[PDB]
């Protein structure tokens, strides 16, 4: 429900989506051929069922990067230059754009507020889920730690939005009352100490969701600047060395593709793995792995 | 604009870069010991990740001061 | 050079060792189950046939393949700090070649288990008109023997007093080389080891009464000259005096066997502390000494399994 | 204003950034020893958390100084 | 009077360079331990690429502040 | 003024940040050896805490200088 | 015309300091790579890919430099 | 009644206190490390480890001396 | 107007010098491991030279930025 | 008066602080070896103190330079 | 002329000095390993001098930038 | 005549402090090896004191430059 | 009037001092390995002195830039 | 006029003190290995003193640059 939708907000290029669709149709042809994938450079040998799962995650990811290439309005970086397919009022050629993402006076505050808002939803869902699991097993310290982090975090967020954000310091101060009262009540009815230094890192974990907009703007204007340099210095310098600039911008664009899509593919899943999974526990006593009677077949 | 707008921006960017240097210094040694403990066996993953990504509060604090200075102008 | 690069490989290899339930269930079998249980582990990669020379050759070959690699793979300060762990083998080979040159039995006489030097140096280092030339061809640059043998070579060419002062010079030189650089977990270890060495030397030289201060060295901290002398002469309250030190349960011990058992246990205990430093030299120390403890315990369990000895003869020797 | 606010901004930014560098220097070695103690045994979790989260007193002091400087702005 | 654009640009460059130094300091030791785990056996591949690609948050946070500054330039 | 408050601010921030760096350098090695002595036994706890909390005399002196500068701000 | 130089010293500071960052990275990574190659020839491709991975630093530094050039 | 002195004496005081703080932090790092090692060996070298840890605080009381000298002659 | 040629020149010189510092820190340990590998055997000479001469990319990029600034001059 | 007083103040402060950093870097390793020699035997109290109080000639020279500049004030 | 000669000169001198620092850092470890390789045997003299006189490409590039800055003066 | 005596005073103080840092870096390792040789045996007192008192020539050179700058002042 | 000579003076002094720092960092480890090789035996003395005197090329290049910059004055 | 006479002093100081830092770094490791060689025996005295007294050529060149700078003014 979350990770491909975040990766869409990372990668908003329709050309990246088309190249992913090409490698996905290649890889689904590879599971049609029923060959185990082998490469001795990485010593990667693996069975086609994992490769079919990779087909499934790649399709369910590439839909969201298509739709966030539409809303962010970027075709292969920026090929709206010749055909003005995306409508900004500085050069309105065709259908409008929802958010421009290349400038920051129009984009950055809204996108940064939504990027914090997803972390708000995620972390409050995680702490509510830890409180649920503490309510289940009749173990009370988990319930108190969950309600304490929830109250302290919403109190710090309300105090931040009031005394460092806008005006109207009247309504939210009762929410600050409630939040810090619940936090002190939890620490008193808990005796589960060293939660007090954790709430600063807890606000760190609700606030560290900036990185989706950060790598989104980074990769987006990096691709846009590369195709800008290539397209401009090819077209308006010579008019027939345009294939020279086009293919060198293409090969450098595929170079930065191959050199940082690993990193800004890894960023949403580490965001999940080190905020959401570690809020509700998940790191205690390792469970026990179910292995049946094999009959290896 | 004048000297005001110019100097608040370098007071922003120095804070961001230098807090990033701090958490790089931390995550260097913590990632070294983490890659070690994983390379022993694939069992310390849930503790290597939390001990590795405990120091990112520094750079979110740097971004907090940066956004305060951005809204300040 | 880089400690973390070697430490990653050493932590991988420390991931693969033998557990306690292995020998605890190999404490009662009949040597075919021993060959069975060693058919699976990493010591079975070099096991050729079956029998005692096969098992001994397998243990020595796997230890040379799995331990003798880490003196390489780094260059500079890291190898200068890691080479001073597995260097007893070079002293044993050099004193065997020294007594073979001072005896007259042929150069193909000894078996020469591998230490830290390639054996072409050993093949070349028998014919020399000057034993200083033997130390010169033996010399790899920062080596302790390369600057110890030429240090106590300054009397004669080939004697046995030369060998005794070679052993003493080796111990004090390894301790000084531990003091001469910065590893906070290896200096204290080598000080405690050389304290153990001259303490058990004083125990195995009891009753003679010869001049002890010529045998006593400097580099330990728990013992001094007067405790060494009053331990060479027979009263053992001084051995009962050592409390607070890691010589904890070792009190009132007279015979050599229980003494050396307690010293080997306290060395493996204080050398298992090296996970305190998961970046420096402590982890490769806690790998190598745990590996030699596991190797010699595997060897003793092999002997019991073959010769059918009672488990009451071995039960005291897997205590740590 | 003018030269005033830019220079108080570079003051508060240098304070938070350099204190973040200080606690990154501390958490490097303390987190390395903590990952080592956890990879020895899983019963060192509370003490490794308390020693790794102790030196954040520096950065709450630094954020205190920066918020005082934003108040005197 | 004209002391705006150059000083916000040197704030931009200082943030980017100093955060770059931070993640270089991190990836140095993390990649060293990563290659130390790789060259033993090639089964620690993804679980070392995760730790190598983990500190790339720092330069993109510096680039975030840089692109905000370019928006104000 | 336009020059008094800014330069006393960068003095205050420089004092706080650089004292924080000093005690971070101290608490790095002292906390590493303290985590090690805890990993040996739980009987060296109070001495590890007193040696870790000794060098915050540095930063209470730093905040003393900072608040003298606030009193003469 | 007074701020035209300070954009360029910001450009040069970003380029040089990001070069310092990936030099610090490539130091230890190339040391481990040369150690792995001195062990065996069979770790060539992994040494090249781990050595060429931290060039993100300098290509982002060139991104900032070309931002500050395209403004001027 | 200066217009520039009041700030630049303050950055002088802050630089002196901060940089002397860094000096004694770099000293107390290794000295406290060896002290905690010797206390972890035995519980007997406590007074000498405290006197070697508290010996380099002469630097920071000298830094506070220079700071309050500049505060007096401000 | 003045005070532009000198400042683009100090940007040029700072870029070249600091990139030279970066590749010096790289080639220090890379050439150390290379000379160690050569002292082990002469077989691995060309791979040692190619790992030693990989970080010339840093300084040809630095000279690129320098000559872009000088063509702007 | 005017512009001289603050600049000789930062000169005195820089001299005292940087000489303090010098003798702190010296006393770090000298006191580490001195505490090691104490831990070996108690007959090193008469050599660790002389080798540790020898490098404060540095800071008495630094305070001499500070007081010469304060008299030149 | 005027003031710009001094600032192009400090850019030139900073380039020379900082590139010299870079190749001194680069030659330290290589010279140490080369002296060790000579201490092994006297056969590897030429490879030691070629690995030690490799990284002066840095300083001839620095002298190139310095002489071009002189050529624009 | 504005900032003249202040700037020559900060040159004097920077010279003294930075030479102090240099001989602190020297005396650190020299005093460490000296206390090691003293704790080994007592008869190495003269060589330890001559090797430790040899690098104070740097600070008497810094005091020479300081007194020449006071003479021109 | 003009401020040329002071700024070319700080450029000259910065170049010479920073080149001296770089070759000091080089000669540190080169002389450490050299004293090790000589204290092994005296049969490699000329090669040890030529490896130690090899980083004086840095110093004479830096002084060449210093005297070219003085001759420009 | 009243600043051109001033800036040459911080040039001279940042020459001499930073060259002193360079030769202190150069003397550190050589003095450590020399005290180790004397700790072997009291016969490698002349070579230890010549390797220690070699890198003061840096600071005599720095004082050469200082007295040439004083020869200008």
């Amino acid at each position: 429900v979350f990770f491909p939708f975040w990766f869409g907000m990372i990668v908003g290029d329709i050309g990246y989506a088309l190249l992913f669709y090409l490698v996905g149709r290649w890889l689904s042809g590879y599971v049609k051929r029923n060959e185990p994938l082998v490469i001795d450079l990485f010593a990667l040998k693996l069975k086609p069922q994992v490769i079919g799962k990779l087909v499934h995650i790649l399709n369910w990811m590439v839909f969201w990067t298509v739709v966030w290439g539409v809303i962010y309005g970027e075709f292969f970086g920026t090929f709206l230059e010749h055909l003005g397919v995306f409508g900004t009022p500085e050069h309105p050629g065709l259908i409008p754009i929802l958010i421009h993402r290349i400038d920051t006076a129009k984009t950055a505050n809204l996108l940064i507020l939504l990027s914090v808002a997803f972390g708000v939803v995620l972390v409050f869902f995680g702490l509510a889920l830890r409180a649920y699991l503490g309510l289940k097993h009749r173990h009370m310290a988990h319930f108190w730690e969950g309600v304490g982090y929830l109250g302290g975090l919403v109190g710090v967020l309300a105090l931040a939005a009031s005394y460092l954000g806008n005006l109207q310091a009247g309504w939210l101060q009762g929410l600050m009352y409630l939040g810090f009262g619940v936090f002190l009540l939890a620490v008193l009815m808990s005796r589960i100490w060293l939660m007090i230094p954790e709430i600063f890192t807890q606000a760190g974990h609700i606030l560290s969701h900036i990185r989706i907009y950060a790598v989104g703007a980074a990769g987006g204007i990096l691709a846009g600047l590369l195709t800008d340099v290539g397209f401009a210095l090819a077209e308006r310098l010579g008019l027939l060395g345009v294939l020279l600039g086009l293919l060198v911008a293409g090969v450098l664009h595929l170079l930065i593709l191959l050199l940082t899509t690993l990193g800004h593919m890894l960023q949403p899943i580490r965001l999940l793995w080190v905020e959401f999974f570690t809020k509700f526990g998940f790191y205690e006593e390792n469970g026990r792995p179910y292995r049946p009677f094999k009959s290896v077949r | 604009g004048g000297l005001d707008r110019g100097l608040i921006a370098v007071g922003m960017g120095l804070a961001v870069g230098l807090a990033a240097l701090g958490t790089g210094v931390a995550q260097a040694r913590i990632g070294a010991a983490g890659v070690g403990a994983i390379a022993e066996d694939r069992s310390n993953f849930g503790t290597a990740l939390i001990f590795l990504l405990l120091p990112e509060t520094l750079v979110i604090f740097g971004l907090l001061i940066a956004f305060i200075l951005n809204g300040r102008l | 050079d880089d400690f973390a690069y070697l430490n990653a490989r050493v932590r991988v290899r420390r991931g693969t060792l033998l557990k306690e339930s292995f020998f605890q269930e190999a404490l009662d079998l009949s040597f075919a189950d021993f060959l069975r249980l060693l058919s699976e582990t990493v010591y079975g990669g070099e096991l050729a046939g079956q029998g005692l020379p096969d098992v001994d050759r397998a243990v020595l070959r796997t230890q040379a393949k799995l331990v003798g690699d880490l003196p390489r793979l780094v260059t500079g300060e890291a190898r200068e700090a890691v080479r001073l762990l597995l260097l007893r083998n070079d002293l044993h080979n050099l004193q065997a070649l020294l007594r073979a040159k001072a005896t007259g039995r042929p150069f193909e006489e000894v078996l020469l288990l591998p230490g830290t030097l390639r054996e072409e140096v050993w093949r070349q280092a028998y014919e020399a008109q000057d034993p200083a030339g033997m130390a010169q061809v033996l010399a790899v640059p920062g080596h302790p023997l390369a600057r110890a043998l030429r240090a106590v070579l300054r009397e004669t060419q080939d004697l046995a007093r030369v060998e005794a002062l070679l052993a003493k010079r080796f111990f004090e030189d390894v301790a000084k080389a531990a003091k001469g650089l910065d590893q906070p977990a290896l200096r204290d270890y080598l000080a405690l080891e050389v304290d153990a060495e001259n303490l058990r030397t004083a125990f195995k030289l009891q009753g003679s009464g010869l001049a002890p201060d010529a045998f006593f060295l400097k580099g330990g901290r728990f013992v001094d000259r007067v405790r060494f002398a009053r331990l060479m002469e027979g009263d053992y309250a001084v051995l009962d005096e050592l409390s607070g030190t890691p010589f904890s349960g070792l009190s009132g011990v007279r015979d050599l066997k229980a003494l050396e058992r307690g010293l080997r246990c306290v060395l493996l205990k204080e050398a298992k502390k090296g996970v305190q430093d998961p970046l420096g030299v402590g982890l490769v120390l806690a790998y190598v000494k745990e590996r030699e403890w596991e190797a010699v315990r595997l060897r003793l369990l092999a002997r019991r399994a073959y010769f059918g000895l009672p488990r009451a003869q071995v039960e005291e020797e897997v205590v740590c």
